[PDB]
């Protein structure tokens, strides 16, 4: 009061020094259930896989890609990304993702990377310079190998020109080595460019089969179809906390509500366009969001020449939200005044028919 | 540049409306005084000095 | 298949009046006993809408424009009006929306379908079984590119019925705002023959399909070798939407009871 | 409930304090007017139990003890005909409706039992 | 953007405070008139016409 009045001789009366506000305690954030994650539960551990020259391109439908189950899985051999961090994958959205899975030799896995060049990375599958995505490879020598060598894994080896990124070749014409036009048969200048590698269970590093997938992250003028798994914390019934109900924001104390909403309504607003009731997306219950307790701190005190004992008044604040008698009035919580049942002339007007005075062993009475 | 003009003209309109409200309050006080003087001097005889 | 029906009777396009229709919830906000004013694409009150009535003969279902949304209402009986067509070219060159509701499920798919001249659905009648059975799916012929696919749960609905007047009313509103294809719907029992009901009914949202494509025109699909058939007695209505302000009144339970067009008459203003 | 907003707002000046002082002055002058209109006599008069007021019947403007409130029939009719958000605080008045009714009853009893002598003196 | 929002909301608050001050002046005038009418008619007999 002395600093508010800018003086040392405070006179008898009630002065509004500062304001009170209940600060939040938690930052709970809730979101609906994460069901039907993605077809990744079957697109990775499938039985058969396409070749490298005829790689499949499976379009990812509307599903939230759970990248945590892939990065934290120690069963995979390598896990590298390009243009995006693996940790921020579960906190971003994408429009379309194409998963290209194929079988490649163990030594040719290094050439499958953006900016690389060679024989397989230029005639079978090529990545652009601005490729944004991740690459996942794992060993599969324990099930893809067989006694005597496998010859079912075909591959393209010779081509007349380099291929474009994200391109699949369908025509399997013979390669022309010389200037003589090939009439569809082999010869000294005409050879079949398609061959097949051999995978044996006794082969060491470099010859083992490794299943590598390519994840393409592209965005254009279209609504997002794949995002990251949004987490949901535990809600608190009655406490001044920060809430986030599916994009909403604010600070208030929740409570059980009786407003029967409609099956398609999520958050309700009263007059003057203010959010006053929201629905929990998980348990489908209705709960209002009242603003936290706030008011003004008035210091009821007699003249400085009389005494120094003061009385604090929290206007419009319940006594339970404040934390030496504590008496609750219809105008606010009053701390530091003894409530008496007598009636005297109003000396210091407080409000709602209550006044304070410095009388009789000697303290401020209300 | 259109936003600047909008802000300036809105401030001008606010100032004009404030001045008009103050002048209307003054004229309302004057009209109440005039009606009181009418009722006390024309429709009767007032012993109030001046 | 691909059949060009020609055996149809030529009738002029009929017209009717939509007294108070097309009032839908503009958002998912709950309101209790408060008159909210919103500005969005609504159906103007007492507007001139086009009327398509199938007689017996009469199987009109042409290509209709789709600008700023289209209000679709169909006084339907015996499950005739099933699905709709959406797109911008409808010639397998660009992407298009397909909505079909046959006797099993509401199949929705977004591909580059090749629509023929008169796509429809054929249903047999009294094939030694005394039960209408669908056997024709003449809607499209190929689909190269696809971006979205939805197969609802299978169910069994009746395909028979012969009444002197319509018994069911189906109202729909289709919009395309920022790629989201909003779909509103509401059903109510009516008893009329050849007139649109004069009442108020709020339209609730059903599903939002993020197709992300640009729709220019639409077309409906009615129920039924190349000639000779008998179509069920049914009619549907088409009404275009315009940006107008409406005052919606919510009751104590959060449902719209009546609306007022802000630019209809001085009293409404 | 913002931090940078307050940091940018504190650089404007004393607009906050000026508006607070204006609102406080309004709130004080409201109670001042309420006291100046009703509280004119510092003595609460009470009507005698006998209602022999020269034939007049003041049984519709004086308080009724049978009612939970000390307001009269006309006061009840007047009160019946008239029916803590983000930054909005409604402060209650100093003199409640009960005290206003007490002052009205005191003025009425004084006017009935003393004419106009209760205002000029005893 | 924060500065624009602060300026707009401060202008709105200033307009509201000005309207409240004008309305409070009107209410104070009405209350003074009511107190005068009380002190004259109730606590006496005013010969003022109307
Ligand atoms: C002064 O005025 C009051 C208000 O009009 C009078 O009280 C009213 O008196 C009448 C006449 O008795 C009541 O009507 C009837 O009263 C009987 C009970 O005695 C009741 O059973 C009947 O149904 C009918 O209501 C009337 O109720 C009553 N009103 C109230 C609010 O008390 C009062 O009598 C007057 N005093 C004198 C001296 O005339
Ligand atoms: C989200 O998941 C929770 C559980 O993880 C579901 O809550 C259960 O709902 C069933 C069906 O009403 C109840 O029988 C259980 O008792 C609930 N369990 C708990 C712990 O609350 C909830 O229904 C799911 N929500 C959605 C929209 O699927
Ligand atoms: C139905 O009518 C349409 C329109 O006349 C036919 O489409 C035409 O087909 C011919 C031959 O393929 C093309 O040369 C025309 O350019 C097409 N016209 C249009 C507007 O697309 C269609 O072939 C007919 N179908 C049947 C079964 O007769
Ligand atoms: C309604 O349409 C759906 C899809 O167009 C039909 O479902 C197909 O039925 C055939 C025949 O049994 C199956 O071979 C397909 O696999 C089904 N497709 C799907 C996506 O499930 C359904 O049979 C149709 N119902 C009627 C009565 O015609
Ligand atoms: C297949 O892999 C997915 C993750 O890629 C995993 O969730 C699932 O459990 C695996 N299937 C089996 C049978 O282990
Ligand atoms: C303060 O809180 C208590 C406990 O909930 C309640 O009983 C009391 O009515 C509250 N006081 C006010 C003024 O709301
Ligand atoms: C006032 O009266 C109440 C009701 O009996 C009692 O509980 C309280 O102690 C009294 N206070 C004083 C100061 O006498
Ligand atoms: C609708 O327009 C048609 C075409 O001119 C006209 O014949 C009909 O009378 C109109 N109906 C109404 C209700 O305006
Ligand atoms: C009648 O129903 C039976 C049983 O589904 C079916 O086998 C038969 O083909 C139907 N009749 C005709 C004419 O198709
Ligand atoms: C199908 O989509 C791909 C990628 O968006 C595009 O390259 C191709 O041209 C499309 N096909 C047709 C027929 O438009
Ligand atoms: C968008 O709509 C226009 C018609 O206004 C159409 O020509 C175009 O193909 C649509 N799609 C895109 C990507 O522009
Ligand atoms: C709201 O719902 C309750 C419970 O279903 C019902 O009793 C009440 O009549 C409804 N309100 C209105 C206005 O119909």
């Amino acid at each position: 009061t002395k600093c508010t009045l800018k003086s040392f001789t405070v006179e008898k009366g009630i002065y509004q020094t500062s304001n009170f506000r209940v600060q939040p305690t938690e930052s709970i954030v809730r979101f609906p259930n994460i069901t039907n994650l993605c077809p990744f539960g079957e697109v990775f551990n499938a039985t058969r896989f396409a070749s490298v020259y005829a790689w499949n391109r499976k379009r990812i439908s509307n599903c939230v890609a759970d990248y945590s189950v892939l990065y934290n899985s120690a069963s995979f051999s390598t896990f590298k990304c390009y243009g995006v961090s693996p940790t921020k994958l579960n906190d971003l959205c994408f429009t379309n993702v194409y998963a290209d899975s194929f079988v490649i030799r163990g030594d040719e896995v290094r050439q499958i990377a953006p900016g690389q060049t060679g024989k397989i990375a230029d005639y079978n599958y090529k990545l652009p310079d601005d490729f944004t995505g991740c690459v996942i490879a794992w060993n599969s020598n324990n099930l893809d190998s067989k006694v005597g060598g496998n010859y079912n894994y075909l591959y393209r080896l010779f081509r007349k020109s380099n291929l474009k990124p994200f391109e699949r070749d369908i025509s399997t014409e013979i390669y022309q080595a010389g200037s003589t036009p090939c009439n569809g048969v082999e010869g000294f200048n005409c050879y079949f460019p398609l061959q097949s590698y051999g995978f044996q269970p006794t082969n060491g590093v470099g010859y083992q089969p490794y299943r590598v997938v390519v994840l393409s992250f592209e965005l254009l003028h279209a609504p997002a179809t794949v995002c990251g798994p949004k987490k949901s914390t535990n809600l608190v019934k009655n406490k001044c906390v920060n809430f986030n109900f599916n994009g909403l924001t604010g600070t208030g104390v929740l409570t059980e509500s009786n407003k029967k909403f409609l099956p398609f309504q999520q958050f309700g607003r009263d007059i003057a366009d203010t959010t006053d009731a929201v629905r929990d997306p998980q348990t489908l219950e209705i709960l209002d969001i009242t603003p936290c307790s706030f008011g003004g701190v008035s210091v009821i005190t007699p003249g400085t020449n009389t005494s120094n004992q003061v009385a604090v008044l929290y206007q419009g604040v319940n006594c339970t939200e404040v934390p030496s008698n504590v008496f609750q009035t219809r105008a606010g919580c009053l701390i530091g005044a003894e409530h008496v049942n007598n009636s005297y002339e109003c000396d210091i007007p407080i409000g709602a028919g209550i006044c304070a005075s410095y009388q009789t062993s000697q303290s401020i009475i209300a | 540049q259109i936003d600047r003009l909008i802000t300036g003209r809105l401030q001008s309109l606010q100032t004009y409306v404030t001045q008009q409200l103050i002048r209307a309050a003054e004229i309302r006080a004057s009209a109440n005084l005039a009606a009181t003087k009418m009722s006390e001097c024309v429709l009767g005889q007032s012993k109030r000095v001046d | 298949q691909c059949v060009n029906l020609t055996t149809r009777t030529q009738l002029p396009p009929a017209y009717t009046n939509s007294f108070t229709r097309g009032v839908y919830y503009p958002d998912k906000v709950f309101r209790s006993s408060v008159l909210h004013s919103t500005q969005d694409l609504f159906l103007p009150f007492f507007s001139n809408v086009t009327w398509f009535h199938a007689i017996h003969k009469r199987f009109d279902n042409p290509v209709l424009p789709f600008n700023d949304g289209v209000y679709f209402a169909s006084t339907e009986k015996s499950n005739i009006i099933r699905g709709w067509i959406f797109g911008t070219t409808l010639d397998s060159k660009t992407q298009s929306l397909l909505i079909v509701n046959n006797a099993t499920n509401v199949v929705i798919k977004v591909c580059e379908f090749q629509f023929c001249n008169d796509p429809f659905l054929g249903v047999y009648y009294h094939k030694n079984n005394k039960s209408w059975m669908e056997s024709e799916f003449r809607v499209y012929s190929s689909a190269n590119n696809c971006t979205f696919e939805y197969v609802s749960q299978p169910f069994l609905m009746d395909l028979e019925g012969k009444q002197g007047n319509f018994k069911n009313l189906r109202e729909f509103v289709f919009k395309n705002i920022d790629g989201y294809f909003k779909i509103y719907s509401k059903h109510t029992p009516i008893n009329l023959v050849r007139d649109l009901p004069q009442g108020f009914s709020a339209l609730e949202p059903l599903v939002d399909l993020p197709i992300g494509i640009n729709i220019t025109r639409f077309q409906t699909l009615l129920a039924l070798s190349s000639s000779g058939w008998t179509a069920g007695a049914a009619a549907y209505y088409v009404g275009y939407l315009q940006p107008r302000t409406f005052l919606l009144k919510y009751n104590e339970n959060g449902t719209i009871t009546d609306a007022v067009d802000c630019a209809l008459d001085p009293l409404s203003e | 409930d913002s931090t940078e907003c307050s940091n940018l707002l504190l650089q404007y000046g004393s607009f906050c304090t000026q508006l607070n002082r204006a609102l406080t002055g309004i709130a004080v002058e409201q109670d001042k007017n309420t006291q100046e209109v009703f509280a004119q006599v510092k003595q609460i008069y009470k009507t005698p139990p006998i209602k022999d007021f020269g034939g007049f019947n003041f049984s519709q403007i004086l308080p009724d003890p049978s009612k939970p409130s000390k307001r009269s029939f006309i006061e009840d009719l007047l009160f019946n005909k008239v029916t803590k958000f983000n930054g909005l605080t409604v402060l209650p008045p100093l003199l409640t409706d009960e005290m206003i009714a007490q002052y009205t009853s005191a003025l009425l009893a004084g006017t009935i039992t003393s004419g106009w002598t209760f205002g000029a003196g005893a």
